[PDB]
């Protein structure tokens, strides 16, 4: 055997493995035999070996997807163009209103008449729709530490005017609607933005730069149209464009022609932004470790109206972050965290992440759990010193 | 199979026993109660005929169709195989859990209402990168590092065998690990071991297989080759010869060098960014690491850095033995009289000397390997070293 | 502007141009519509896009001098509550080298910060500290200047 | 082949399926099954390395364009299913013939035979072999130098 | 028809109404890679290609 | 090579097997001494039985011959000791403890943790085994866990400290060492490993709890614990002792919802105002002001619930022709569910009478009722709206008004007894459903509090001669709602006696049904207790004694979650009617922990799959209550299925299973599914009737109001909350004659268990005073190193917002400090004085 974990360790492993036995055995008992023909368990062929399928099968008939591009007259009559199929011009079927039928938008119509019956959501590139947030994260304003006048201007542009209308729209004040997060790799830039999407009341997009380079040309900036349309429906959202010095690259065309389609989708974003279509409630955040390389047609306010540095943490920022992330642990009472905080010469908040787990795991290597100060000491020796030349 | 949650400490307790103790008890009177109706009924007939049912809802020339677009509401639009666009209704014995945008989905052939889903292809990529048992040799192959491999084991296989240490103090494993040192000295190898012998599925990439010759399309396959590790469990990434693709980043340069900037970006983005990167973790290797970008190897990308020095004296004893190992030598190899010399042999400056001695030890029929070979083989690898000789000292 | 290039992709635009150039001034003359268009960079476009019968009349628009931007800070910051000792003059002096697009930088952010302070009513002073957020400038550490 | 992510496909690329096969069958069998895949390439460096790994086909040789014997030797072996005449010496042929390739050679035995056959005959006769090789070998330098002048 | 022989990628009659398969029609094998056997490789030696 | 070199050195000594054995000293201190720096060093990565460890193991034998009988001094204590180090591997006998029971006491620290934990491992087995004659064998042993004990707690290790002084029994000991640091982990752990933990031993660990919670001044959470533990008196001084003011004041909040009571002396400072709190009258202003500041005031009346213009109007014509009578009832319902509490109401407040008129005999009852649901919780004008119809010409618009009065008075207590005022006129009349009206609402009007005033009137009219057995049934429920928990003797006497006192044939009759649910509801939480009333049960007729032993079986052991009566009723299953109460008991023993309730769900999946039809028309309202106002997807899932059932009885129970399990929760899938099933039956009269009540259910209140009888936490079971939901769920076990027949007035049952939602923070004053808090899921912190996160999927609000099950909800800011650490119901704040 070995050295012995824990005293209940082989009852718990006992209890286990009956448990394991008697799912098995009730497996055996109740067949569940996987079904290629993908079909549900079969006390999950529940009002589907009858009484809805059957029911459902009745009343409800299949209409088929219709593109409206027209709508002549005041009298209903629709031009519909239904997809490698035909193009027809048919009317409305009872249930819709005229008013719930505009040009453009997606319809269901019926397979003998072709008349109208209902509306659908429009059609949105899979690789569009991703970028929504859809389950948030968890990282608060608690959790960035030494960074308070940087917050604070964020939280000012991208977060209070949405909450509080009404202070800015008295005294007359439209909200800055664009920042430039930039610092040194590892000071707390996606890290603010992902407590920004967790506090925010609206939609959140997370766009990546690379992720609009496209290999047909002209992709990228009908993904960047479709993208601001999407957000344009919602009823306010914030997008954070991620390492943008990825295509906001500036503008040296010269002789043979170099990078030119990234260029244009650069130009299709400054255009969304600020032009001669107003954008209506959005609000965008953007971060680089290489602010300058930016154009200098994005770079200018009316896109980017703020700029926020942020700078290595200073020593009580630096305590404070210590704190922070030594908190879940099992550590010892007393750590003059004040010492390690000094200990540690103008570094990020990466590195103390990382003193952190380094502490955490010389305490697991010595055999220990209750992390003391030895450890941390020997955590700050081997993060900071022997990792200094990279 | 969807059982529930302790949700005691989770560490061996009399909490987590009694939680624990409790649904043993549970699933032990279900099965009392279950094998006393069985014996009391069949059932069998009432369990089939349902079958029947379903079969007679559904038609024989059932149709493969493709979703394309679930309303949330047992509701779908699913597309026929012409092109066609059909607004059907989603049935009640299709298993949800299978229905998702682009699945091959089985409809109707009188209503298209969707009535269920079929298994797709595993290689988007899967088999192409994945690399299984390492054909070289498990970790008895490689002798000499033991302490860069305990910290390999410590960062990449314990965290999977007893993830009790980390979670009993509240911390989590590193992130990555990167490998650099002096070429042929240990990195693709020991990436080979504590893949061939770990549990999770090991993928491999070269950089110079990211350099793509239509735009956007390196930005695709490291988002692609992040997409399939979170699909496969527990999953290790090792891209070998990083340094083909993360450079210093310098921004006076033209060309495709650009796009490499950009993949770069991608991948920073995919170790550490906005969303969380589930299980996995990111080895890598490079031969000349001082050219990396910052924001790569930064601590919370990658926290494990691990120097890789050459043998020194007896490492090379012990690799030397190790390549020998399978032939017959004669009784004259004065192993040491090779290795003693100071001539700052590399681990595969000795598989190359080992191969090159047999080589002509077979060329000569001999059925035995000689120390004259080796010396002689010796000399002849050592003869690419090249370089002028006074200058530089 | 077009060029020999064995890269291709580039062709489709240069034939769309091609296209729009014939839509102009071409056969079968238009004389009922009427084309706009903006560029930030003129020494790009192709001859025969800037020929003197497609596009005729070519219209430069400098970077304001004193007068425009004491004339756009006005303008935009004509709906704020400011208070009457503010010296457009000076404001404009102080804004060297200041596109148009910046007052609104610079008018709303001196809003911003007499929110900030609780304030009600603009000063000169939430005006020059606008201003020296909007240039953007970081320090080297020192001041060793005189 | 030449590589198997190339094109941006993903390895679903046809001409990447078939290097897969080939991969995973000459990894099926064993070094002692006396079964030596012996594979051919004009062009080396575009050659996929993933073929030239430990357990898979390592072994190179090199090919010099063939020397006077060599050119001589290829010669008789391609000509040796024609009808020639008495008194053929190849050997002059081939003297009549310095720094041709394999090619040029396979070219001059059918151009040979069909001027045989234009002059009405059975037989190939060492003067219709002359003037077709003086005909392949000017062709042959009128591309040379073709080549040169497009370079130019 | 018992579906051991229904094998992939093989032709099959398919019924109007209801498809139905209810034959097994013939397929073309075409062999390819029986058509390049030499055997001894005759009259191919050393000794013919000298150098 | 070092392995060489380590074995050469470990054979330095092996080899010299009496090394300390030679009569030179030079080898009695030092070689020992090296041995045990050798052993006690540790190593590298995981090496399981470190490399000294592993390489004594050979020198096993001659290692404790040469302790064997040595100079007691100081070799032959080390030698015992380095015996127990390495008594680690073998694995054998208790040779670790015996070695350190007879050793050198060096600091346990020395040898690590491992070592500690086996000891204690060691430790506990061995008092196991002992037998307490050896009282002098123990002194050691006890010295041993005091030692042991404080190295668990200062190195962050209190549950398995916990659970050693646990295996000894020993846990009162905690309190004498416990500090400040580690109290609140403990407590923690200490109360949730309490009702998964047999009976005598339960009680044990939450005196322990209650105890140190003291200990440290904490007095809230000491109160939670004694309620729990459902003892008055330690109440009494858990109240009693606190001096500070506004501490009382929270104490008085969580003790009025609790709906429990307690009369303090007059000389207790501002008492009137801890009266007036512990009375929750103040709880309709509250309602009131989260009602204004969410802006939900607006009535909605039915249709708009219905929302029929949406579904496809097919039959929009002569479509199918339901019954007008039901339909007209089902409206009174669900506008009275809507509204309720909220004061106003389009329908009725606007002209009452012609909606009432609309409604046809006993509809007139509900229907009227409806309007005392309305006013819930507000009695001031509660009374003069009511007036009107209390007064009136049909004798149902007159019992709706008294049941309507007993909904008002529901749930608060004044003491102006307006409630026993008005309704104790007619408690003897001669209508019966004058009687019932009177009673339901009576019982409604003062459940939980014992008042014996109330039970001197009601308990003969179970014995009168002028009692149908509807009539006996209602007032067997008002006195076991009267009675909850009280283990009152006369109820129990008169109920039993009625029970005796009937002939077989009359035991037939349904409403028989309601005697032995009084018993039951009499003696709620008391397992083991009523061995008595089992014994007194066992005089019945066989199929009524088996209903009426399993129903008191199962109301005894409420939110208790005793696997073995769960087993017991299992074998049951495994016939009458009994089997019915059979599957309501199944969830009614397992409504506490949530491994409970999950399984009992399988349990639930497999009793639907194969089962008789009496238990499957069973299964359904068990499901609803093991889950109610917590629409989990599973339950909602496997109850549409049955709802679309050709079972109609299977149908009602699913359909009104359904509308629970969402009361109060506005859920729009729900929703979306209940106007689908009302199209499916659109042609069928009961299960329409069914559809329209549980549209009022989802839509209780409006969102605002939930019958969850757990609050607090999930962790107190309240008392007036179960009995509402047992009456209204057992009725429906028969549901066809009882409630789609001439019994619905049972519907309002449900009235004990409602409560609100609300989290409305007052400051010391009793103000409100708003505050951004996280809301969101909780997450269960014990025995987990730190303080981890207690929340995820968090949304930071304003402070009067609702929280749905499960929903914990945070202070964002640490600006205030609150009272109790319960941040739920109504919450009082102080300002912290450190807050920069
Ligand atoms: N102030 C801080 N408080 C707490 N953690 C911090 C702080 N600053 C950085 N970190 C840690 O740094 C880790 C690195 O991610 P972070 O979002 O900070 O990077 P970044 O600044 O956006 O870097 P990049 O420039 O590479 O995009 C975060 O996970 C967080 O753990
Ligand atoms: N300590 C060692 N034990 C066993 N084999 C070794 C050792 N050091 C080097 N080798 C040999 O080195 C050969 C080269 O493969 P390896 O994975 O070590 O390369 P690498 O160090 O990653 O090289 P590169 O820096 O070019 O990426 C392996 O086949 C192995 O035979
Ligand atoms: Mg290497």
């Amino acid at each position: 055997k070995t050295y012995g974990q824990s005293t209940y360790s082989r009852q718990i492993k006992q209890v286990e493995d009956d448990i394991q036995q008697l799912l098995k055995k009730i497996n055996e008992l109740t067949g569940i035999k996987e079904s290629d023909t993908g079909l549900a368990p079969p006390a999950l062929w529940d009002l589907a070996a009858d009484k809805q399928t059957l029911q459902s099968e009745q009343p409800l008939q299949v209409a088929r997807c219709t593109k409206i591009i027209n709508a002549d007259s005041e009298d209903p009559k629709y031009i519909i163009n239904v997809k490698q199929f035909a193009k027809f011009v048919v009317d409305l079927s009872d249930q819709v209103a005229p008013t719930d039928i505009e040009e453009g938008m997606r319809v269901g119509v019926d397979r003998n008449k072709y008349q109208i019956h209902i509306p659908l959501p429009p059609k949105i590139d899979p690789t569009v729709t991703m970028m929504q947030v859809e389950e948030k994260p968890d990282v608060t304003y608690s959790d960035v530490g030494g960074c308070k006048e940087q917050i604070e201007k964020l939280r000012e542009v991208v977060e209070t005017p949405l909450l509080h209308p009404e202070r800015f729209v008295n005294l007359g004040i439209e909200p800055p609607k664009g920042v430039l997060l930039f610092g040194p790799p590892g000071t707390g830039k996606t890290l603010c933005a992902r407590a920004v999407a967790n506090r925010t009341d609206a939609c959140f997009i997370r766009v990546i730069g690379s992720e609009l380079v496209q290999k047909y040309v002209g992709e990228g900036a009908r993904m960047v149209r479709e993208l601001f349309e999407m957000a344009r429906t919602k009823k306010a959202c914030l997008i954070f464009f991620d390492e943008i010095d990825a295509i906001g690259g500036a503008r040296f065309d010269d002789g043979a022609g170099g990078d030119n389609e990234v260029q244009r989708t650069m130009l299709e974003l400054i255009n969304q932004l600020d032009g001669f279509d107003p954008r209506g409630n959005i609000k965008v955040l953007m971060a680089t470790n290489r602010p300058d390389t930016l154009d200098p047609a994005l770079m200018r306010p009316g896109r980017l109206d703020r700029k926020i540095e942020f700078s290595l943490p200073d020593l009580e920022g630096r305590t404070h972050i210590f704190k922070i992330h030594a908190r879940s642990m099992s550590v010892e009472r007393d750590i003059r965290f004040e010492l390690l905080a000094r200990l540690c010469p103008n570094s990020t908040g990466a590195e103390i992440r990382s003193v952190c787990t380094e502490a955490g795991m010389f305490a697991i290597r010595a055999r220990r759990k209750i992390a003391t100060e030895k450890d941390f000491l020997e955590a700050v020796n081997k993060v900071i010193k022997s990792y200094a030349k990279f | 199979a969807s059982k529930l949650p302790l949700v005691t400490p989770h560490t061996q307790c009399r909490l987590k026993l009694l939680k624990l103790e409790r649904i043993k008890d549970y699933l032990l009177m279900e099965e009392e109660f279950i094998r006393n109706q069985e014996q009391m009924k069949p059932l069998e007939e009432k369990q089939e005929e349902e079958r029947s049912k379903v079969d007679d809802l559904r038609g024989t020339p059932m149709s493969v169709g493709t979703l394309e677009e679930i309303i949330d509401d047992n509701h779908a639009i699913v597309s026929t195989s012409v092109g066609s666009e059909h607004y059907v209704s989603i049935l009640s014995f299709v298993d949800k859990d299978l229905l998702e945008p682009g699945c091959s989905v089985l409809l109707n052939h009188k209503v298209h209402a969707v009535i269920g889903v079929l298994m797709d292809d595993t290689d988007p990529l899967v088999t192409v990168m994945k690399v299984e048992k390492a054909p070289q040799e498990t970790y008895a192959d490689i002798g000499g590092l033991d302490n860069q491999i305990q910290e390999i084991k410590e960062s990449v296989e314990l965290p999977l065998t007893h993830p009790e240490y980390y979670e009993e103090m509240g911390i989590k494993p590193p992130k990555g690990v990167i490998l650099y040192g002096p070429p042929g000295t240990g990195k693709t190898l020991l990436a080979k071991a504590v893949a061939n012998q770990t549990s999770a599925t090991f993928l491999r990439v070269v950089g110079s297989e990211l350099i793509q010759k239509y735009l956007g399309d390196g930005p695709k396959l490291v988002r692609e080759l992040f997409r399939v590790a979170e699909e496969h469990a527990p999953s290790i990434v090792f891209i070998d010869e990083i340094d083909a693709i993360g450079t210093k980043r310098y921004d006076s340069n033209s060309g495709g060098e650009r796009e490499i900037q950009r993949t770069m970006l991608e991948l920073l983005n995919q170790l550490d960014g906005f969303d969380s990167r589930g299980d996995v973790k990111v080895i890598m290797a490079t031969n000349r690491i001082e050219t990396l970008d910052p924001a790569l190897i930064r601590p919370g990308r990658i926290d494990r850095k691990i120097e890789f020095p050459l043998p020194d004296e007896k490492t090379k004893k012990r690799i030397f033995q190790i390549h020998t190992s399978r032939m017959t030598l004669a009784d004259d190899v004065t192993l040491d009289d090779l290795i003693m010399a100071k001539d700052d042999l590399s681990g595969a400056d000795i598989k190359a000397i080992c191969t090159e001695a047999g080589l002509m030890a077979l060329r000569e029929r001999r059925m035995k390997v000689t120390n004259e070979d080796f010396k002689k083989s010796k000399e002849n690898v050592l003869y690419k070293k090249q370089e002028g000789t006074p200058e530089g000292l | 502007k077009r060029f020999d290039s064995e890269k291709a992709g580039d062709r489709e635009v240069q034939r769309t141009m091609l296209e729009l150039l014939n839509q102009l001034d071409g056969f079968q003359p238009n004389t009922q519509v009427k084309v706009i268009a903006a560029t930030n960079r003129v020494d790009i476009l192709d001859p025969a896009l800037l020929r003197s019968g497609r596009l005729d009349r070519k219209i430069e628009f400098p970077m304001p001098n004193e007068e425009a931007r004491a004339r756009i800070m006005q303008i935009h910051s004509r709906k704020m509550n400011v208070s009457p000792d503010v010296n457009y003059e000076e404001l404009a002096r102080c804004t060297d080298d200041f596109n148009g697009a910046q007052c609104k930088a610079v008018c709303v952010e001196a809003g911003m910060i007499a929110l900030r302070r609780g304030a009600t009513e603009l000063t000169h002073e939430d005006y020059m500290e606008g201003i020296l957020e909007v240039q953007a400038k970081k320090k080297a550490n020192l001041q060793y200047y005189a | 082949g030449s590589s198997r992510l190339e094109g941006g496909s993903g390895g679903d690329s046809e001409v990447q399926r078939t290097m897969l096969e080939l991969l995973n069958q000459l990894d099926g069998f064993e070094a002692t099954k006396n079964i030596k895949v012996i594979m051919a390439t004009n062009r080396i460096d575009i050659l996929d390395s993933a073929l030239l790994r430990p357990g898979r086909i390592d072994r190179k040789i090199e090919f010099p364009p063939p020397n006077e014997e060599a050119r001589l030797d290829i010669l008789k072996i391609h000509s040796r299913k024609m009808n020639l005449t008495r008194g053929i010496n190849l050997r002059k042929i081939a003297e009549l013939m310095p720094g041709a390739s394999g090619a040029e050679v396979k070219g001059v035995c059918t151009e040979a035979g069909m001027y045989a056959l234009r002059e009405r005959r059975v037989h190939v006769t060492q003067e219709d072999f002359e003037m077709a090789v003086a005909k392949v070998m000017q062709k042959d330098s009128e591309k040379n130098m073709s080549i040169k002048k497009l370079w130019k | 028809i018992d579906i051991n022989d229904v094998t992939p990628n093989c032709r099959v009659a398919l019924r109007n109404d209801s498809y139905t398969l209810h034959k097994i029609l013939p397929n073309k094998v075409d062999p390819l890679v029986s058509l390049m056997m030499v055997e001894k490789v005759p009259d191919s030696t050393y000794e013919m290609i000298g150098g | 090579e070092l392995s060489e070199e380590d074995k050469q050195l470990q054979d330095e000594l092996e080899m010299l097997v009496e090394r300390l054995g030679e009569k030179d000293t030079s080898l009695y201190r030092p070689a020992l001494e090296e041995l045990r720096r050798q052993i006690r060093s540790s190593t590298t990565s995981m090496t399981s039985v470190p490399k000294p460890l592993k390489f004594l193991r050979p020198h096993y034998g001659k290692l404790k011959e040469i302790y064997e009988n040595m100079a007691p001094g100081e070799n032959k204590r080390f030698a015992a000791d380095i015996i127990s180090v390495l008594a680690m591997t073998m694995s054998g006998e208790r040779e670790c403890l015996k070695y350190r029971l007879v050793g050198s006491q060096e600091e346990l620290a020395s040898w690590g943790h491992e070592y500690v934990r086996h000891l204690a491992g060691e430790v506990a087995k061995e008092w196991q085994e002992l037998d307490d004659a050896e009282k002098v064998q123990r002194e050691p042993l006890l010295t041993l866990v005091k030692e042991i004990v404080p190295y668990n707690m200062a190195h962050n290790a209190e549950h398995e400290a916990c659970d050693l002084l646990m295996e000894i029994e020993q846990v009162d000991m905690l309190e004498k060492d416990i500090d400040e640091n580690a109290y609140a982990k403990v407590c923690l752990y200490l109360t949730s490993c309490v009702n998964y933990v047999p009976e005598p031993e339960n009680s044990a660990l939450l005196r322990c709890a209650l105890g140190v919670f003291r200990k440290f001044s904490r007095f809230p959470e000491a109160l939670r614990l004694a309620l729990m533990l459902n003892d008055m008196e330690l109440v009494e001084d858990i109240f009693t002792s606190c001096k500070d003011v506004v501490v009382q004041k929270q104490m008085a909040f969580m003790l009025g919802r609790h709906g429990v009571f307690l009369e303090l002396s007059e000389d207790v400072e501002e008492y009137e105002d801890l009266t007036e709190i512990m009375s929750n009258v103040q709880l309709n202003s509250n309602f009131l002001a989260l009602a204004r500041e969410l802006d939900i005031m607006e009535p909605k009346v039915p249709d708009d619930i219905y929302k029929t213009h949406l579904e496809n109007n097919r039959f929009g014509g002569s479509g199918s022709q339901v019954d007008s009578a039901r339909m007209n009832l089902a409206s009174s319902f669900v506008n009275g569910f809507v509204n309720a509490a909220f004061g106003q109401d389009k329908l009725l407040t606007d002209d009452g009478n012609k909606w009432l008129y609309k409604n046809k005999d006993h509809g007139m009852l509900s229907a009227a009722a409806s309007l005392g649901m309305i006013l819930l919780w507000d009695v001031d004008g509660g009374l003069t709206q009511i007036d009107k119809y209390l007064y009136s010409s049909e004798d149902y618009i007159k019992s709706g008004a008294l049941l309507a009065c007993g909904i008002v008075n529901s749930g608060v207590r004044n003491e102006c007894d307006p409630a026993l005022a008005l309704l104790s006129d007619y408690v003897l009349h001669n209508s019966n459903t004058m009687r019932l009206g009177s009673i339901f609402g009576l019982g409604l009007a003062y459940a939980g509090s014992n008042r014996e005033d109330v039970l001197t009137l009601l308990l003969p009219v179970m014995g009168d001669s002028k009692s149908s057995m509807e009539v006996a049934g209602v007032t067997a429920l008002a006195c076991g709602m009267i009675a909850v928990g009280s283990c009152n003797g006369d109820v129990t006497s008169t109920i039993l006696q009625t029970i005796m006192e009937k002939s077989e044939t009359e035991l037939k009759d349904t409403y028989a049904r309601w005697l032995p649910l009084g018993l039951g509801l009499n003696h709620l939480g008391k397992g083991e207790a009523i061995e008595a009333i089992l014994a007194a049960l066992e005089v019945v007729s066989e199929p009524f004694r088996s209903f009426a032993n399993t129903l008191v079986d199962v109301c005894a052991y409420a939110g208790s979650g005793n696997v073995l009566k769960v087993q017991q009723l299992l074998h049951i299953c495994s016939m009458g009617a009994h089997q019915g109460v059979a599957v309501l008991g199944i969830a009614l023993i397992a409504m506490g922990e949530e491994i409970g309730a999950e399984m009992a769900l399988r349990t639930f999946g497999h009793l639907l799959r194969y089962g008789e039809p009496t238990l499957r028309r069973a299964v359904p309202l068990a499901l609803a209550l093991i889950s109610v106002s917590n629409p989990r997807l599973n339950i909602l899932d496997t109850l549409s299925k049955f709802s679309h059932d050709a079972d109609p009885e299977v149908s009602y129970n699913s359909i009104f299973a359904m509308g629970m399990v969402g009361s109060g929760t506005n859920n729009a899938r729900l929703a979306a599914m209940l106007r689908q099933l009302a199209q499916y039956h659109a042609k069928d009269p009961n299960n329409l009737f069914m559809v329209r009540l549980a549209q009022g259910l989802t839509h209780l209140g409006k969102g605002t109001l939930t019958l969850c009888p757990y609050h607090s936490d999930r962790q107190l079971m309240s008392q007036v909350a179960v009995a509402g939901l047992l009456t209204v769920l057992v009725s429906f076990l028969d549901v066809r004659n009882i409630i789609l027949g001439k019994s619905h007035y049972v519907l309002y049952g449900l009235v004990a268990a409602m409560q609100p939602r609300m989290l409305v923070t007052f400051d010391e004053e009793l103000r409100p005073l708003p505050v951004s808090v996280r809301v969101g899921q909780a997450v269960d912190v014990v025995g987990q190193a730190g303080k981890p996160k207690t929340i995820t999927g968090f949304q930071t609000h304003t402070t009067p917002v609702l929280l749905a099950h499960g929903e914990r909800a945070e202070l964002a800011t640490e600006e205030f400090l609150p009272v109790t650490p319960i941040l739920e119901g109504f919450v009082i704040l102080r300002k912290n004085p450190n807050y920069d």
